[PDB]
């Protein structure tokens, strides 16, 4: 369960490099439940 | 029944009517209504805008729809006799709760036709605990430490709450000198708190709660010996509802 | 208006900047966020004067290297805020290694608020006056910054202080800058170098007095280069006119492929209720009722913001939720009535949140009866968990509102009485209809006082001593309810709360204490509530 | 906290840490380790 500015802090640790995407929602799914890293790795630009 | 009445009684071990007291508005009540022990009638709470500790004893209510025990709505009824040594042995009588701000805890230890829904409708008491660790006391303060408690939700909790007062003996109730200390950062340095100049050779009674938002825990009482919130929830809600709101918009997965 | 327009584009690197390099006013709004792989000092190369203009809002978050924003923006003058990012126009959030900020060009905003939060770097809004700008003042979240943790220095660059709430504060922007003061005639039309007043038509600085044609910003509509009032016929309504020609090469660019398709009315992307299109591009009048019917992606849709009520305008069947959740102190008592004012019919239960600057529900005028298909759990039609502060609910006097669903949920409404509810139900024809319904009569009119009614006061001629004054003992109008008065007396000030209860001729009270020339207070209330009048 | 006492409110803080140069995590830090 990761909330707040660390949960943007984690995606700097996957992503690294890539980016974000351009183009429910995120705390819904990673800060009011349990998420991994397969559930969020989408989320930064390919 | 004051707002007195029950001043005229004062030494009285044996009560031949029903109880109306609506006193509204506990040391000021303990020197006249402390010394009741046996209760022959009907006894009702009324309205009482903190702790039902006039009955010090209360030891045997003979009692005689055939109801004993009747609790009225309350506006500062919080906590109940302490169940750890007082007993109750009503035998004629029945049960009838209304105590909005009264814990489940006193209505599971009763064991020691009632709505459960209305009753502790906000209950504000705390299942977990803090083990008090690295104590240290010295001749004019004293500094404690505790382990750090994090909700799941890390914006939840607003600080904490730390409770002193003097106390010559080890009997202390919750029923002040609360002091607001805000949360620490996450990272990891434990929770503490020093204090200010105390009485040399004082027992003191110590215990911390958290304060979070609709959880939390709080610490045990310790002995140790010497030698307007509702604007503040409001904004707090609305900052975690817009930090949220931003991190799904900023945020989109594929 | 030298340079294009930008249709608005959202930026990971540098490299997708040089779009903005060239156009001028960007329709849209401009997202800068997400560098982290940044330097300070890769940054102070780039620059961007010809964006003056920002059609909806400026939102900055989390970029590394940013320092300040006089290099960004340094002709940033007004905003016209057609859309808001959570009711604000310009939001930084989360900002990293920034000093001060360089939009020393902003003069005022025409929509929306700023905030700034979680700025441990930057600490230079003590010294900005937030009234010029915007009219909103309270709407301003100004939180968790530097200012109110560390004293950092102030330190100002002539320019004539602003007194809003003591002695003469220096107001300024950067170090080597500081905010220009326009004289009170020239109410929003700016001040030039020499603070003459010019026309009434350009916002912001304008560079001659008097030179509708020679400024940066247009006030009410831009037409080659001139600010006008109204664009004349030919030309036709984003709030700037085009003519016909820009809309028709719009309206074609949506039916070959993919979509806001455009219509002349003005060119809003949409008719008005009660219109329809036909193959010139006017919006015909429609025959037979026809509801612009707004369906709502996913179902259930909740309100949190002016933007997330803003595309509702017009709407008349909505096909799902319209649960409304709104927090903190500021009251949209305007916005959500100008965006939920056209809305008559809902396909759905209707939920309140706690929400303490919903103080009232009087912005559902053309709201004529609900609808219950898509219904929630408990068979609940109208659900109110928690209104901290709601003190009406609607004015059943003039409009009439009818439920033919099932069960309504009341609870927890400190401020909202059962008067209110009763008269609800009664309109609505609920409790003709038989059902257990959900009305709490204890957490609700606890904190709330509607004594509805008017009790006479017979006032006997005090004393000096001490007063004495009698109330007609009202008695209840079904057997006997009455529990007794309680009184209050605290004071008379010019034009704690203790109170004294009384066992139900006239019972009266007397009082103790009295004083040379002084007046009293005293009024009373029954239970069951009534009220006679105030008096000093 | 103000003027005189900061030396005794420091020194029952870290201990044996002495300086470094109106709650505690103001004061954990201000000293040399």
């Amino acid at each position: 369960t990761l909330c707040g500015a660390e949960l943007v802090d984690a995606l700097q640790f996957v992503c690294g490099d890539r980016g974000f995407y351009f183009n429910t929602g995120i705390v819904d799914e990673c800060c009011f439940r349990s998420c991994d890293l397969r559930r969020l790795e989408m989320y930064c630009a390919p | 029944t004051i707002d007195t009445s029950a001043q005229e009684l004062r030494g009285c071990t044996v009560i031949n009517g029903s109880l109306i007291i609506n006193i509204r508005g506990a040391a000021e009540l303990e020197a006249n209504l402390g010394l009741i022990e046996e209760i022959s009638g009907y006894l009702k709470i009324r309205r009482s805008y903190v702790s039902l500790s006039f009955f010090r004893k209360l030891r045997l209510i003979r009692g005689e729809g055939n109801y004993s025990f009747y609790a009225l709505d309350n506006q500062n009824l919080r906590q109940l006799w302490d169940w750890s040594k007082h007993n109750l042995t009503i035998t004629q009588g029945k049960l009838f709760f209304h105590n909005p701000k009264l814990c489940l805890s006193e209505i599971h230890k009763m064991e020691e036709d009632i709505a459960l829904k209305t009753n502790g409708d906000q209950a504000s008491c705390e299942n977990e605990l803090l083990k008090f660790s690295y104590i240290r006391t010295s001749f004019d303060k004293i500094l404690l430490r505790w382990e750090p408690y994090w909700p799941p939700d890390f914006r939840d909790l607003l600080g904490f709450m730390l409770f002193y007062k003097e106390a010559p003996y080890q009997n202390v109730t919750e029923f002040w000198t609360v002091v607001d200390i805000d949360p620490p950062l996450r990272s990891q340095n434990h929770p503490g708190w020093l204090m200010r100049g105390l009485k040399p050779w004082t027992q003191y009674a110590i215990f911390v709660k958290t304060l979070v938002t609709f959880y939390g825990a709080k610490s045990d009482i310790i002995y140790v010996q010497t030698d307007q919130i509702l604007k503040e929830l409001e904004e707090s809600s609305f900052r975690k509802t817009f930090e949220d709101y931003l991190h799904n918009v900023v945020f989109v997965p594929r």
